[PDB]
């Protein structure tokens, strides 16, 4: 995260830290005790799927305390339509071998109903962004959770206020933008697959997933986050489907 | 009647009880620019005189235009607009806390996320466990 | 759909409406009004009108800078729309035609005094006037003259009252404008009617 602020800790009690091989890999959402929400694009290089870890109640990456609860990753679900190296489509569902414990520190974030999330949700300016990414486009990463408070653009003004790339990607149907142009404060490579948090009449829900952008806080550009509400059939169908013997599914979508 | 047309020039008898020409005031002012402020308001018309204002409003002359002040109930250029009729999901989510369903025929409902129940006020819900989700306990929730 | 386009703030003492063209065809519209770090509201529901009052909205705050935007939604993800220019109420409304409630004579001076002019911004069950909501900002400009002037005399109150010298024996025609001297643009109203002694 660029230009945030130290989440104070259990402020962001949905926010996951994922491992392979004890190694960061990404963020995640907690959505209920046994699924976490994540990006596609943090596992097109995983060749040891048996070693995925979720954490839950971390903080300070470089002490651990009694909040912190880790669980194998079980299942990783992505839609069949995601290509990797691409941004379309860019979303996990991650089933966890058994439940976390939720606690004052562990708290999962609220999965919205579809017609909600559009026409209310999308209609909230600001939401929160989350994680241990770099604190500078390239930069080292964060030892504590960081947070961001980021407004929300309808898609044509995103286009219209972008400076033009040359064959950047298309922002689809499938995604949002939200952040500044100023070059002041964005979401960063480190903390993909993280919450996009937004909070309606005193509850916080999942509205977006931190997927790509051009570099971290570029003048002229906003950060791109998929679009959780175009997966909430998708996402509570394959949360009642039984577990597979291997951890990737390449899930039909729609 | 001619007989009246012996009377002095008068801007109450020619122009407030009667109608009077561009000309007739332009007599009465003799200057252009003081004909012209008369001019600009008394031949403008009442807007009002149509009484667009509905629902208990009132209504105030403008230039070529008038502005409607409507009743707390009610809004639009002619306070046309109940209201009381906008109940819908798509307005301020129908007043729900949670999540809206709309009823063609009858009122919207709202409901709750899992975790959650509709409280007796038919719009508010309140949480049915412990740690339900989009709360932050040390926040006191 | 077609996008709307034209869009254009009508307003006169905080009575907004917003307008808009093309009329339309298998096409319904809803608004959208906010300030620029708050959340969006919406206004007007699959209306097919090419207009919206915003005034409920923009009351809230007249000193703050409205965006709106009409989102266009066919008969039968996110619609085509079109932003609005932006809108700040109390910088931009248009004042409206004043009127003289009264004029008195007090010996060889006359008292003139101006309506107080009602607006559309509420506080609890009454609406303010101009004054009210304008204060120090807000001056009234009298044009007054005798019939045989060789021309028109101009005074100028902070209040909704004027106090000026007349020549005995001499009947005085008066008009007047609200005035926000501050601004560069829509400074005036139109003239009040005219009346006379
Ligand atoms: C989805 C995937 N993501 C990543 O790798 C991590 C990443 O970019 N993280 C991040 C998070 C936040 C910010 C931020 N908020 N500034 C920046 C970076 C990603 C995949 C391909 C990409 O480019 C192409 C190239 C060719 C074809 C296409 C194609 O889609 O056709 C797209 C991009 Br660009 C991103
Ligand atoms: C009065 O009449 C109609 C409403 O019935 C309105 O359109 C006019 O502008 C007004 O003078
Ligand atoms: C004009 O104002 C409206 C709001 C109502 O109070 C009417 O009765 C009044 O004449
Ligand atoms: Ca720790
Ligand atoms: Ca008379
Ligand atoms: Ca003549
Ligand atoms: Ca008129
Ligand atoms: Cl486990
Ligand atoms: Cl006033
Ligand atoms: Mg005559």
């Amino acid at each position: 995260i660029v230009g945030g602020k130290v989440c104070p800790k259990g402020e962001c009690p949905w926010q996951v830290l994922l491992l392979v091989n004890g190694a960061q890999l990404c963020g995640g959402t907690l959505i209920n005790t046994i699924w976490v929400v994540s990006a596609a694009h943090c596992f097109d290089k995983i060749k040891n799927w048996r070693n995925l870890i979720a954490v839950l109640g971390e903080h300070d990456l470089s002490e651990h305390d009694g909040d912190e609860q880790s669980r194998r990753v079980a299942q990783v679900i992505i839609p069949s339509t995601y290509v990797p190296g691409t941004t379309n489509h860019d979303i996990a569902l991650l089933r966890l071998h058994q439940p976390v414990v939720l606690t004052d520190h562990v708290v999962p974030l609220c999965l919205p109903e579809r017609t909600f999330s559009e026409r209310t949700l999308a209609f909230v300016r600001f939401s929160l962004v989350s994680g241990w990414g770099q604190l500078l486009d390239r930069g080292a990463t964060a030892l504590e959770l960081m947070v961001l408070n980021v407004p929300r653009l309808m898609t044509q003004d995103c286009l219209q206020q972008s400076r033009k790339v040359g064959d950047s990607p298309n922002i689809t149907e499938y995604m949002f933008c939200a952040g500044y142009s100023d070059g002041s404060k964005d979401s960063c490579k480190g903390d993909s697959g993280g919450p996009h948090a937004t909070h309606y009449r005193g509850t916080w829900y999942l509205t977006g997933i931190v997927s790509w952008g051009q570099g971290c806080a570029t003048v002229g550009h906003f950060g791109v986050y998929t679009r959780v509400s175009q997966y909430i059939e998708w996402l509570q169908k394959l949360m009642r489907s039984e577990p597979r013997p291997g951890v990737l599914l390449r899930a039909p979508f729609p | 009647a001619f007989l009246e047309e012996l009377r002095p020039g008068s801007l109450e008898r020619e122009c407030k009880e009667e109608q009077c020409s561009f000309e007739e005031a332009r007599e009465i002012f003799k200057d252009a620019e003081r004909t012209k402020l008369f001019w600009i308001s008394y031949s403008d018309g009442d807007q009002c005189a149509s009484s667009p204002c509905q629902n208990g409003g009132s209504c105030k002359d403008q230039l070529q235009s008038y502005i409607c002040f409507c009743l707390p109930a009610f809004e639009g250029r002619n306070c046309e607009t109940h209201k009381d009729d906008q109940l819908i999901c798509v307005n301020e989510n129908g007043g729900c806390e949670q999540y809206c369903s709309d009823h063609t025929g009858t009122k919207r409902s709202c409901r709750c996320h899992e975790g959650y129940s509709l409280l007796a006020d038919g719009v508010s819900c309140t949480p049915t466990v412990e740690y339900p989700c989009g709360k932050i306990p040390i926040l006191e929730k | 759909t077609v996008a709307a386009y034209n869009l254009t703030w009508k307003s006169t003492n905080f009575k907004t409406i917003l307008e808009w063209e093309p009329k339309p065809v298998n096409q319904v519209y809803t608004v959208q009004i906010s300030t620029k770090s708050g959340d969006w509201k919406s206004k007007c529901f699959y209306t097919t009108d090419t207009e919206c009052d915003l005034t409920d909205e923009i009351v809230k705050d007249v000193k703050q800078t409205y965006l709106a935007r009409v989102f266009s939604y066919p008969a039968g993800g996110e619609p085509l729309y079109e932003n609005s220019p932006e809108f700040t109420p109390y910088l931009e409304t248009n004042l409206g035609q004043p009127t003289i409630q009264s004029f008195e004579q007090v010996g060889t001076k006359v008292n003139v005094t101006v309506e107080d002019e009602r607006t559309l911004v509420r506080r609890n069950n009454t609406f303010l006037s101009l004054r009210d909501v304008f204060g120090k900002d807000l001056i009234y400009t009298l044009y007054y003259w005798k019939s045989s002037s060789s021309g028109k005399k101009t005074a100028k109150t902070n209040t909704n009252e004027f106090l000026i010298d007349v020549d005995k024996g001499e009947n005085y025609c008066f008009s007047v404008q609200a005035v926000i001297p501050s601004r560069t643009v829509n400074r005036k109203s139109t003239d009040s009617p005219v009346e006379c002694m």
